[PDB]
RNA sequence: GCCCGUCGCUAGUACCGAUUGAAUGGCUUAGUGAGGCCUCAGGAUUUGCUUAGAGAAGGGGGCAACUCCAUCUCAGAGCGAAGAAUCUGGUCAAACUUGGUCAUUUAGAGGAACUAAAAGUCGUAACAAGGUUUCCGUAGGUGAACCUGCGGAAGGAUCAUUA
RNA sequence: ACCCACUCGGCACCUUACGAGAAAUCAAAGUCUUUGGGUUCUGGGGGGAGUAUGGUCGCAAGGCUGAAACUUAAAGGAAUUG
RNA sequence: CGGUAAUUCCAGCUCCAGUAGCGUAUAUUAAAGUUGUUGCAGUUAAAAAGCUCGUAGUUGAACUUUGGGUCUGGUUGUCCGGUCGGUUUUUCAACCGGAUCUUUCCUUCUGGCUAACCUGUACUCCUUGUGGGUGCAGGCGAACCAGGACUUUUACUUUGAAAAAAUUAGAGUGUUCAAAGCAGGCGAAAGCUCGAAUAUAUUAGCAUGGAAUAAUGGAAUAGGACG
RNA sequence: UAUCUGGUUGAUCCUGCCAGUAGUCAUAUGCUUGUCUCAAAGAUUAAGCCAUGCAUGUCUAAGUAUAAGCAAUUUAUACAGUGAAACUGCGAAUGGCUCAUUAAAUCAGUUAUCGUUUAUUUGAUAGUUCCUUUACUACAUGGAUAUCUGUGGUAAUUCUAGAGCUAAUACAUGCUUAAAAUCUCGACCCUUUGGAAGAGAUGUAUUUAUUAGAUAAAAAAUCAAUGUCUUCGGACUCCUUGAUGAUUCAUAAUAACUUUUCGAAUCGCAUGGCCUUGUGCUGGCGAUGGUUCAUUCAAAUUUCUGCCCUAUCAACUUUCGAUGGUAGGAUAGUGGCCUACCAUGGUUUCAACGGGUAACGGGGAAUAAGGGUUCGAUUCCGGAGAGGGAGCCUGAGAAACGGCUACCA
C-alpha cells in the first residue's frame, strides 16, 4: 500500500553494493539481486519481477529472517510498508483454571511483494530490528484472496 | 554467606492443646516409656507422620509402576532395619498403621529395659 | 555489572564440581579457555576434591608449580584452569594420567587411562570456515583450531587430534549408526548408536540414539560427541560405560554386591 | 551525553517510561562531525574496544571511483554539491556520506591518457599495438564527458567520514547518475 | 414492658473551611547557566634534520678545504614532530532564579456533624387495629418525634359472600 | 352452549413429601458436600451511610456513582412457649 | 466476675499446662465453604438492577470412519519348580500394542541400495523329500536417505529436550543421636575401594505421537478437482 | 498426619459476625536461662548523618638501577650479588553493602547478534617495508623526561616550581629480502597463422566500487566476433567453485587512496655445529609484545509469554518523535538513538493512558488434604544505587564514585 512510484525520494534508492552495468547491454538492465529466505518460505515473484528496492524487505534486501517465525491475522495496514497483525491466544489462571483471551498487536513489516488487506491470515518471521516496534516481517499472506474474486451472487 | 545450614522445626505441636484424653494418652505414653516432654512424644508422631505421608502419597499412584514400587521398598527397608515394622509386614499399606507407641519402644531408653540392665524403666 | 565477572559463588559454582556446600564461600571460577564455564573443570576441583592429591588450595598451587602437571601436553599453572571434557591430564609423577570424561551420573570422572592412548585426544567440530591467505580451517568445540583439514571433515564430526605436536591423526564421520557419546544435562553422559537426525530449520537438529540397552532417548547436536562407529569406540570409557541403568537397577546392583 | 537510549522515547502506545537508571557508556553516540573541505585534519577517538575510529575533520580529497573502468586516484574534492538528506549540508559544505559532489577530475584524466588515450572533453612502436587492442572499449556517458571537460565530475561519497577518516567515494554513472543531475537542475 | 426523636453536660473521630496558608517531593514555562567531551583556533616549551662560521693544538691514522672526526659549539634560519594555559562554536545538561502545576503531608478562627455515655428536660413516634393500621416513593409543613397530600405496598387489622 | 376424555398456551390451589428448605413453607425456593447446563447481576456483622468527598447527570428537588476514620456484640431471620 | 463463705480480685499450701522455655503485642496463614475455580449466599436473614434493548465479553443443538476377521510382539497371575530362597516353558489368562484385509491409504513423487525373494537362470551339496543355497537379465522398495512439491490452521493432550545451584521432596551413609553434612569403606592394615543419585518445578517457547473434544476451513457464478 | 468450641434467646433452629484455637529461618518485647552442635543479627523508621582506624594494590632467571643504599666476596676494566625509590606493565569496572527508583521496566524461562565489541584465555599465523638496480645508518637512530643532586615556598594537603645530569617493552622515526607468477608499459619486421627484446607495479591494514562465490537434465542449426592442433578433409575432446534453514557470508579478485595502522632498532637462561682458522658464518630453551581469524570470560541489544491494587483514572501519544517511511548523522553495532523531508499513524473496555504501591524482579518462605493465600529488604541469580542530579578522563571493560569536573544539599 501507497505506492508504485520506485524513485521519488530526495535521494535516489539502489540495492547498495549491487550493480547495472552500463557497458554491458542485458535486456534487464537493473540486476535485481535477491535472497533465498529459508525455512521452507517460497521467494514470490513479485519481488524478483518487481521494481521497489526496499532496505527492510528479506527477499530485496539485507533483512534476514531468523528465530520466531510468528503468524496470526492482520487488522492494521494503514501505513506506509507495515502491517500490525493480530496474535490472539490464551492465558491459562490456574486459580480458577480457565483462559484468558488475551490480544498482543504485532507490528510487522511488508515487503510489497506481497499484497496485504484488514482481515488477512498472515506468517511472518523476526528479523533485525527494522523500526522502533517492528521486529517482525510479512513472509506469507495466506489468504492470499479469502473470497475475493468471488463475491457474487447473482447467477 | 558460605550457605543457610538447613534446619526443621522438625518436631511439631497438635492443632488444638486441651483434648483432655490425649492430655491423659500422652501421660500415659511419657510414663510408660519415661518420656521428659510432651516434645519427646510429637517428635516421634512427627518424625512418624512424615512416613505415614510419604506412604500416603505412594499408594496414591499404582504399586507396580516405579516410585511407588522404590521409595516405598526403600521406606520399608528403612523401618524394618530401624526395627519399628514386623517382619511380618512389610507391606507398606502396613506402614502407614505404625502408631507413636511402637517407635518409642524401639528407643535407646527402652531396650535397655528390655534387655534388663537398668530395672524400673526410668 | 560494568564488565565481567571475576568471582564464582559456591552455590552458583556448576553441580558437575561436586563442590561442597559448606566449607567456602567462593567456588573457583574456572578462568577463560577452551571450555564453556559450566562445561569445563578447574584443576583445584580435579587435584582436590575429586583425587585427593593435595589436601587443600595451597598444596594444588604448589602441585601445579612442581609443575609435573601437563594438561594437554603444556604445563599448565593455572589453578582454576578449564580442564574440561576430553582433556587428558597427566601427572607425571605417579604416571596416573586422566582424559577427563563425564560418569554416568553426569558428574566428570577419573579414568585412570594408559600410558600411551593418552596421546591423542578426540575433539569435534564447530567450524569449517576459511581464514586469511585462503587456508581452511577447523575448530573442535574442545578448545582448539586445526588449520588444513581434510575437505570432508565436516560439522559436528569428530577429529582425533595428535596432541603432543597438534596436528589430524583421523577423523569420525556424523552419520546414522555410529557410536556417539553424550554431554547434554539430562542425556549427559550416556552412550549410544544414532538412528535419526532430525534436520529443523532453525530450532536445534535433534538426534535419536538408542544405548546398548536399547532404551531410546534425545538430544541436540551440540550436546553430542561421536566417538567412534558401534563396537569400537576411539576412548576408554568408565565402569558402566554410558549405560545409564534406572533407580531400582542401581539399588539392586549395590544391595546385591555386598563382599566384605 | 548523546546517548541513544530506547529508555527514552516514552513507548509504543504512549507510556512515557520513566527514567531506568542514569544512561550508560555503552549506549553513547559522539558529537557529529560533519566534516568540511578547507585543510586537510583528522583525529582519532577511543571508542568501544579500544579502536582507533578517525574522525575527519575539514578533509580535502579522497579516492573516487569509475564503474566501467574499475579505477580510483588521489583525487581532490570541490564542494558539497547536493545532500539528499538535509539541504543544510550543501551551503556550510559538509561533506558526508551519499552526498554527491564535484571530482577535481585532472587525475581522472591523466591516468585515462595511459589507460586507453583518447582523451576527454572535446611515441613508442609496439605500445602502438596495446592502444590499438585497447580503446573503443567504452564510450562513456555524455554528462561524465562534458564533466570531464569542466574539470568537476559528480560523485556520490560513501565512506562515513566521521567514522572512517578517509573521505572516498563514487563516480556517478548511468541512472543514478541521471537521477541527481535532475535534482541538481531543480535545487538550481 | 419496650422504646423513638428534639433540646442539655462531659470526651474524641472525622468533615468542611477564610487563610491569597506553609512544607516536602514529582512534573514544568521562561531565563540564566556551572563543569567536562567534541569542535575553531592558540603555541608557554621540548627537540630532530639542514653543512650553518667558529676559537678547536694528531678536534678521522704525522705542516695543508684538521692525511677535518655524531669536530669546539652557539647568531643560524628553513623544515618538521610533540605539545600546556588560553580560546570560537556545539553538546550533554546539573543547579539556581521567578513563575506555573500535580501529589502527599500539615497549622487553621470558625462552622456543621457523628459517636460514646452517668443519666436530665420535653413529649411518647413505633411495637397490641400501640389507641389516626404500619410501610415505601415523593411533595409541603413543623418543636421534637412526626404529621398531611398523592400513588403504591401488606411485612394487614382480611388468602372468605355467594345468586 | 355445555357434558365427558385427552391435548398445546396461560393463572393459581390440595395432599404427601420420599425431594428442598433455618423454618414459614416450596412441585420450585427440587434435580446441591452424591457439590460443575449456560449467562448477567448483586451481598459479605451491625451502625457510621446511601452520608463525606470527587465525578457525572439534572431547571431544581434530586438522582446515579460511593468512602473511610470512628463505633459497637450483637443486627437480624424464622419459628416455640409465655 | 467483685455489695463480708468472690471457686474470676489479692496473698500461702495444693493443683494444672508447657517446660529452658512460656507469655504478651502487632501482622499474617490456617480455622474462613466468613471471598467460595474447586466452594458460599440473594422469597423473608446482607443481597435479583423497575423493566426491555443491547456492543464487547462468556456461552452455544445434532451430523460426517463405524464395526468384523486374520496373524503377530509383549505382561503378569497361572502349570510344575523343568531347578542350585532364586530360574524356563507349556495347559492357560486378561491387558497393552503392531501389521494388515474389509467399498478403505499411512502425504506424493524425482532419484539414490531395491534389504528381500513374487522370481527361476544351471537345478541339486543330497534320508526315498521342496529339509537346504553357490546364483544373476525382467523386477515386489519401506530397510533407510536427500531433494523437491505444498501443507486448513489452532486449542487440547503425550513422552521427549530443556525449567542454574541451595531450597523442596527424596536414595546412600553410625554427625554418639539427631538438626545435619557429603561424606565415607576395607586391606598386608606395605595398598586397594564404593560414592557423591532420583524426582519434581506443570505458566511461555521448542520436539514428536494422538485425532475424541472444541473451534476453524474447503466445490454452489464451481474461475472446483484430476489427466 | 481435611478436627472446631464460648457469645444475641426465657429456649429453639439458622444468617452472622466477634472471641478463642495452631504456626510463622515474622518483627517486637515480658519474665525466666546450666550444657552440646548450629547460628541469624541497623532491611522495616531516616537511600538520615557521619570522628578514628582499617577494607586494593602489585616484580619475577626474565621491562626500566653509578640510592654518595645494602652488599663482600675469590665473572665485571660496558654490565652480571641484593635492591629503596620511582616510570612502564597490569589491577583498582572484582568482591562487599544496600533496595531509593522502577509496574511490560526490572526479572524468569525462551530465542536471537546473518546486528555487534570482547584486554584476558588458549588455539592460529605476516620472505613483497626497497621503488630503477655502478660506491647505501642497521654489528643497533634521536633527544627528552622521571626517580635522583640540591635550590625552595606554605598557615594548611598523599601541593610540587626552577636548573643539572640519567634510562626504558616510555615516545618518536627507520633498514634489509629473494625466486617465481600475474598486471601496466614497449627497439621493430612482413604483408600475415600476425610476434616479441626489454621497462614499471603487485605484503598487511584502509576505502569505496566492480566481478566471482555456480549447480533441474540431455542434442542442434548457424549469424557477428576467430582462438588451439592441423595426420591442410577439418577437429575442438579432458574446461573451476566452501558453509548455512537463509545472505551483499566466509573467502578471492580488479582500483586506488590514507593527516599510510601493522610488518620486533625489546628482554632472561643455555654456549652447540662447520672450518672457506676469520673470531667467520652459523644454531637451543624461553619471555613478552604485535595482525586479523578462532575460543573463552563476557557485552550490548533483542523474540515470545508472564506482573500487585485503581474506571472516585476512558481515553492517551502526536507543538518539544508520537507511529511509520526515505536518506543521512551517530554508535561497536541495530534501530525514531539523532537530524532533514514526507505520510498520519500508534495503543485502548482482551482495560490503553493516568494514579497508587508501607513494589526492586526471580529463585524461594510461612502456612500446609486438594484448590490456595499472604510474604520474599535478606546467604544464589538478575537489576539497579552509591548525599542528590549531571558530566566525563583513563582504560578491553566505568557514564566508576574506597577516579576526577561542577551545581545543589
Ligand atoms: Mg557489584
Ligand atoms: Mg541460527
Ligand atoms: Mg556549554
Ligand atoms: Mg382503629
Ligand atoms: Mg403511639
Ligand atoms: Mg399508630
Ligand atoms: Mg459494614
Ligand atoms: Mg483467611
Ligand atoms: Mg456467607
Ligand atoms: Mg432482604
Ligand atoms: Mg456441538
Ligand atoms: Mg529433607
Ligand atoms: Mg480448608
Ligand atoms: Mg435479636
Ligand atoms: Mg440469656
Ligand atoms: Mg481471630
Ligand atoms: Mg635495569
Ligand atoms: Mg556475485
Ligand atoms: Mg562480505
Ligand atoms: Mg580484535
Ligand atoms: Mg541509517
Ligand atoms: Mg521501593
Ligand atoms: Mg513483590
Ligand atoms: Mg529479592
Ligand atoms: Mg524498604
Ligand atoms: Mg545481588
Ligand atoms: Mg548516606
Ligand atoms: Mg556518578
Ligand atoms: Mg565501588
Ligand atoms: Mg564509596
Amino acid at each position: 500500500s501507497t505506492e508504485l512510484t520506485v524513485q521519488s525520494e530526495r535521494a535516489f534508492q539502489k540495492q547498495p553494493h549491487i550493480f547495472t552495468n552500463p557497458k554491458a547491454k542485458a535486456n534487464r538492465k537493473t540486476k535485481r539481486w535477491y535472497k533465498n529466505v529459508g525455512l521452507g518460505f517460497k521467494t514470490p515473484k513479485t519481488a524478483i519481477e518487481g521494481s521497489y528496492i526496499d532496505k527492510k524487505c528479506p527477499f530485496t534486501g539485507l533483512v534476514s529472517i531468523r528465530g520466531k517465525i510468528l503468524t496470526g491475522t492482520v487488522v492494521s495496514t494503514r501505513m506506509h510498508r507495515t502491517i500490525v497483525i493480530r496474535r490472539d491466544y490464551l492465558h491459562y489462571v490456574p486459580k480458577y483454571n480457565r483462559y484468558e483471551k488475551r490480544h498482543k498487536n504485532v507490528p510487522a513489516h511488508v515487503s510489497p511483494a506481497f499484497r496485504v488487506q484488514v482481515g488477512d491470515i498472515v506468517t511472518v518471521g523476526q528479523c533485525r530490528p527494522i523500526s522502533k516496534t517492528v521486529r517482525f516481517n510479512v513472509l506469507k499472506v495466506a489468504s492470499a484472496t479469502g473470497k475475493a474474486n468471488k463475491q457474487f451472487a447473482k447467477f | 554467606p558460605r550457605a543457610p545450614r538447613t534446619y526443621s522445626k522438625t518436631y511439631s505441636t497438635p492443632k488444638r492443646p486441651y483434648e483432655s484424653a490425649r492430655l491423659d494418652a500422652e501421660l500415659k505414653l511419657a510414663g510408660e516409656y519415661g518420656l521428659k516432654n510432651k516434645r519427646e512424644i510429637y517428635r516421634i508422631s512427627f518424625q512418624l507422620s512424615k512416613i505415614r505421608r510419604a506412604a500416603r502419597d505412594l499408594l496414591t499412584r499404582d504399586e507396580k509402576d516405579p516410585k511407588r514400587l522404590f521409595e516405598g521398598n526403600a521406606l520399608i527397608r528403612r523401618l524394618v532395619r530401624i526395627g519399628v515394622l514386623s517382619e511380618d509386614k512389610k507391606k507398606l499399606d502396613y506402614v502407614l498403621a505404625l502408631k507413636v507407641e511402637d517407635f518409642l519402644e524401639r528407643r535407646l531408653q527402652t531396650q535397655v529395659y528390655k534387655l534388663g540392665l537398668a530395672k524400673s524403666v526410668h | 555489572a560494568r564488565g565481567p565477572k571475576k568471582h564464582l559463588k559456591r552455590l552458583a559454582a556448576p553441580h558437575h564440581w561436586m563442590l561442597d556446600k559448606l566449607s567456602g564461600c567462593y567456588a573457583p571460577r574456572p578462568s577463560a579457555g577452551p571450555h564453556k564455564l559450566r562445561e569445563s573443570l578447574p584443576l583445584i576441583v580435579f587435584l582436590r576434591n575429586r583425587l585427593k592429591y593435595a589436601l587443600n588450595g595451597r598444596e594444588v598451587k604448589a602441585i601445579l608449580m612442581q609443575r609435573h602437571v601437563k594438561v594437554d601436553g603444556k604445563v599448565r599453572t593455572d589453578t582454576t584452569f578449564p580442564a574440561g571434557f576430553m582433556d587428558v591430564i597427566t601427572l607425571e609423577a605417579t604416571n596416573e594420567n586422566f582424559r577427563l570424561v563425564y560418569d554416568v551420573k553426569g558428574r566428570f570422572a577419573v579414568h585412570r587411562i594408559t600410558d600411551e592412548e593418552a596421546s591423542y585426544k578426540l575433539a569435534k567440530v564447530k567450524k569449517v570456515q576459511l581464514g586469511k591467505k585462503g587456508i581452511p580451517y577447523v575448530v573442535t568445540h574442545d578448545g582448539r583450531t586445526i588449520r588444513y583439514p581434510d575437505p570432508n571433515i565436516k560439522v559436528n564430526d569428530t577429529v582425533k587430534v595428535d596432541l603432543a605436536t597438534g596436528t589430524i591423526t583421523d577423523f569420525i564421520k556424523f552419520d546414522t549408526g555410529k557410536l556417539v557419546y553424550v554431554t547434554g544435562g539430562r542425556n549427559l553422559g550416556r552412550v549410544g548408536t544414532i538412528v535419526h537426525r532430525e534436520r529443523h530449520e532453525g530450532g536445534f537438529d535433534l538426534v535419536h540414539i538408542k544405548d546398548s540397552l536399547e532404551n531410546t532417548f534425545v538430544t541436540r547436536l551440540n550436546n553430542v560427541f561421536v566417538i567412534g562407529e558401534p563396537g569400537r569406540p576411539w576412548i576408554s570409557l568408565p565402569k558402566g560405560k554410558g549405560i545409564k541403568l534406572t533407580i531400582s537397577e542401581e539399588r539392586d546392583r549395590r544391595r546385591a554386591q555386598h563382599g566384605l | 551525553g548523546i546517548s541513544r537510549d530506547s529508555r527514552h522515547k516514552r513507548a509504543a502506545t504512549g507510556a512515557k517510561r520513566a527514567q531506568f537508571r542514569k544512561k550508560r557508556k555503552f549506549e553513547l553516540g559522539r558529537q557529529a562531525a560533519n566534516t568540511k573541505i578547507g585543510t586537510k585534519r583528522i583525529h582519532p577517538v577511543r571508542t568501544r574496544g579500544g579502536n582507533q575510529k578517525f574522525r575527519a575533520l575539514r578533509i580535502e580529497t579522497g579516492n573516487f571511483s569509475w564503474a566501467s573502468e574499475g579505477v580510483a586516484r588521489k583525487t581532490r574534492i570541490t564542494g558539497v554539491v547536493y545532500h539528499p538528506s538535509n539541504n543544510e549540508l550543501v551551503r556550510t559544505n559538509t561533506l558526508t556520506k551519499a552526498a554527491i559532489v564535484q571530482i577535481d577530475a585532472t587525475p581522472f584524466r591523466q591516468w585515462y591518457e595511459s589507460h586507453y588515450g583518447q582523451s576527454l572533453g572535446k611515441t613508442s612502436k609496439n605500445t602502438e599495438r596495446k592502444w590499438a587492442a585497447r580503446a573503443a572499449e567504452a564510450k562513456i556517458e555524455h554528462a561524465v564527458d562534458s564533466q570531464f571537460g569542466a574539470g568537476r565530475l559528480y560523485a556520490a561519497i560513501s565512506s562515513r567520514p566521521g567514522q572512517s577518516g578517509r573521505c572516498d567515494g563514487y563516480i556517478l554513472e548511468g541512472e543514478e547518475l541521471a537521477f541527481y543531475l535532475r535534482r541538481l537542475t531543480a535545487k538550481k
